[PDB]
RNA sequence: AUUUUUUUUUAUUAUUUUUAUUUUUUAUUUU
């Protein structure tokens, strides 16, 4: 019912076939998790202005100061703490005035909240990848 | 005899895995239940090894050490193959070692540290909690371009668990490790930053389960030969 | 249709004919996994500044501390964990300005992810005779 | 009699092979479905040298070890060649050996552990995994330039299962390899690194199928000759 | 009526030819399309002489083993020369001997294992595998100079397929000969390092393709006259 | 064209005469594979420093220790795995900085690598005579 | 208008001993 807006994110790379399953959370427990850090992690990139410090790259704000940032508030518990700390530190906005992102977000905030820090541990660059992928791509079809 | 050590840790203890770049804490992996996990750990050999310098500091206190020829490595001279001062020396009958070639035996065998939540040392002391959580300070920033450096790190309060054993309960040996444990109870650490108070530790000493030693006797006074 | 730019490195080694087959992946199971084994280390050696320690063979970053780190990094599971750990060890870099590597490579990061580990242990310096050859000769074109 | 074996491990299990570089673990073959696969497991020859040290350690604790004269040779002197010691003396019957060229017939039959997921061994506790996952700890690194070595493991979590056999139910013989199994499974160890930790299991006995030995039988103390 | 077996093996098959140096595995050549090819297989009489043990072996637990006087020779003493206790001691009578010069005759005949890939033994139940993967383990090392050993072996998932025949469907030699294989079935083993977990295999008999053995006949309670 | 520097070592002994054919591979079946078989362990005695244990005349790394590690790693299926477990085992090099022995060794290492293995069982100190022979002769030329 | 018969290559042997990821680095300053 819903376009999700986080669906119509990865609805922008075809050429990126997902990493869950075929139509339905099935068969695996760390997909989930992996699905659902990626989705919160791509929920914080267009969150914010790119008001950091200004230069024609605006610094990869993408591996220059991200996966620092991230990497730093992912060392607490269990994941409201983690994304005021991560909030306090990089930017700072909630969401712009699209209710859709910020209900999808509020529902995001809780889950099993155990292995969603662990994935973003033992894996964080092939979630920068993937968020990097999308936000170029859909940033190129407005372009 | 066996040593059964509870070592609580009283700072951070950092201990490295083997561009403002940060750099790991070392993790050996375990199959508890069907499926595979990381955990970090101290090597049983660093435990070994911070044992071997406290004996070998605690082993000149009383012999002289003004003349010479620790770890050491095997290269051949001369091959001579006569091996008395293991009873005469009792640093390298405990701990062994390389002289000319041919290797030493040691009595002495330890175990690693297990400090997590498993199912693998000896009697808990607590209701367990999470696995993951080896949260990490952030380091000092050099400050002559500051680079930011970062380290990763046990917290402050982690118990750990850990046993010793010597099985050839013959003599003094057991009283000279007495005392070494007895030393490291005192004021041990281990870890990899102990000259920024990473590492300060406290132990106790437990459960010797087997024929224990006589009190009162000689630990290195048998009239300091001081051989090669 | 696209050049796939793992295939314009190995375009440049006519001398060493392909591993898998004539025009397709036909009559050979380990033979793909070895491809995909060999393309991924492939494309970590130009992924890279050669930032590590300089002397003006960059100690052979090649079998000087190449295969020891991959090596190191091969024995977690399944392929992000082993790019997170190679990719913290060695030099760390994601991909150039090159958006067709970037995709391929995020592209190839899973697959059925359990024989490849199994062809960078029981045959490794093989591979590292591959990309040497191919990375050599690709330098040399442009010299 | 058999035994059967359960052995989970509690700590590494390092079994070697046959500058800064590796050194691998010992893998032998299979056959299963068709193709060929490489699996690690320790040589059950191995087990059997751990059992004959244990055996002969446990049989100097009630003999006297002040006089000599195992892994013993093959040399002729005069070919003496009378062997009712077998009745007297229960070390080298069980376990065979070579006394002066002729090799004598050890009633114990070994069998190979076998951790990983395969057909071969008897039922199978749990769910399986996959089969490459031996991950390796990295070593000690001397540091008198510290030079980095690594070794290959099994992780502390994998169970093994293993069987042992006398055939001949006849005599104290039952008694005494109970007893060795009973000292190997209260404080036994199987690797290559066990003064560092490395190879500490805990193992449990069952399943004596055939006639079994019966209760308070005499161990050694038949008056102790202490013949050659 | 002959016994078709198939013998899936559990662990390596060691089967010796006829300074640290090693020792190959027997090997017989075939012919099978115009040219010489050499393929390891365990010769036809290893076979025989296991099923002999076995049966002398079971043989002697209903029957008293107190007094005596197996591979016979011959000697010639008085030649008596009356045998009508192949009818009486249904071990002989089966298996063939010597007793004073004049061989017996043995109804038994058993032929070679074929593991490997040809076209000589009956039905497959696999596609074919490369034929010279007969991969080798590495020895022991004795360690008392440790001399490395090494020996060479069949791998641990190799198939085998033999039949036994006996031509005479005549009495209770059919039900003797059941139960030799029963019990080389439920616990058999061939090879030749028993002693290592070497050899350790697991059969079925199936294909009694002529007129059957009658159920619960006589074994050998007969009354035991116990002659020489 | 190239000098094809595994016939350059065959060159140094002409009271050997070639055991394949005349001119060119012709008549028979099993001297190909001995032939491949003799070049492969011919390119991995001057593939290493002779930085083994060192003695006047290095234990013969040539009848001491090579025919042991060369029929051990022959035990392993098909050619690359063989090659790993040797160059793990015996001393470990890839090759020298001669592009040449590089390209021909890596070309080597794939055939129809069935019989090679059964040529390195059935028949190894021929192979070790041919190879002690050729490598002695091309050391007296540069004494 | 058989050179046929009978004839385990087998008992025994740890890849064991030894080995610190160590030493060095105010999140400084500016309202």
């Amino acid at each position: 019912t819903t376009p999700t807006p986080t669906q119509v994110w990865r609805a922008t790379v075809p050429e990126l076939p997902p990493l869950v399953d075929e139509a339905g959370d099935t068969g695996s427990a760390t997909a989930r998790a992996a699905d659902t850090a990626e989705r919160l992690l791509l929920l914080l990139h267009y969150s914010i202005d790119w008001s950091w410090v200004a230069d024609p790259k605006h610094r990869k704000t993408w591996d220059e100061l991200l996966p620092g940032r991230v990497r730093r508030a992912a060392y607490r518990a269990d994941t409201l703490d983690r994304w005021w700390s991560e909030v306090a530190g990089q930017l700072g906005a909630p969401a712009p005035r699209h209710r859709d992102r910020r209900l999808e977000l509020a529902t995001l905030l809780r889950e099993p909240a155990l292995p969603v820090i662990t994935v973003l541990r033992d894996s964080l660059p092939a979630l920068l990848l993937r968020v990097r992928i999308i936000a170029e791509a859909v940033a190129a079809q407005r372009g | 005899i066996r040593w059964d050590v509870d070592i609580i840790a009283q700072s951070s203890i950092v201990h490295r895995d083997d561009d403002t770049f940060t750099l790991f804490r070392r993790e050996k992996i375990i199959g508890p239940d069907g499926q595979i996990l990381q955990i970090p750990l101290i090597s049983g050999s660093s435990f070994r090894g911070v044992l071997r310098r406290v004996g070998e500091a605690l082993t000149a206190e009383v012999l002289g050490y003004e003349d010479v020829a620790l770890a050491k490595s095997a290269h051949p001279l001369t091959d001579e193959e006569e091996r008395n001062l293991k009873e005469l020396l009792p640093q390298i009958a405990v701990f062994g070692g390389a002289a000319s070639g041919r290797v030493m035996s040691g009595l002495l065998s330890v175990s690693k540290v297990l400090p997590e939540i498993a199912e693998l040392a000896h009697l808990l002391p607590r209701p367990p909690h999470s696995t993951p959580l080896l949260p990490a300070v952030l380091s000092v920033a050099d400050e002559s371009p500051l680079g930011r450096f970062a380290i990763e790190t046990l917290p402050a309060g982690t118990r750990l668990q850990t046993w010793a054993r010597l099985d050839n309960a013959t003599e003094h040996q057991a009283a000279f490790f007495d005392n070494v444990l007895s030393t490291f109870a005192a004021h041990g650490h281990l870890g990899g930053r102990s000259a920024a108070g990473h590492g300060q530790v406290t132990a106790t000493v437990t459960a010797t389960a087997l024929r224990g030693s006589l009190p009162r006797p000689t630990v290195d006074w048998v009239n300091q030969l001081a051989d090669d």
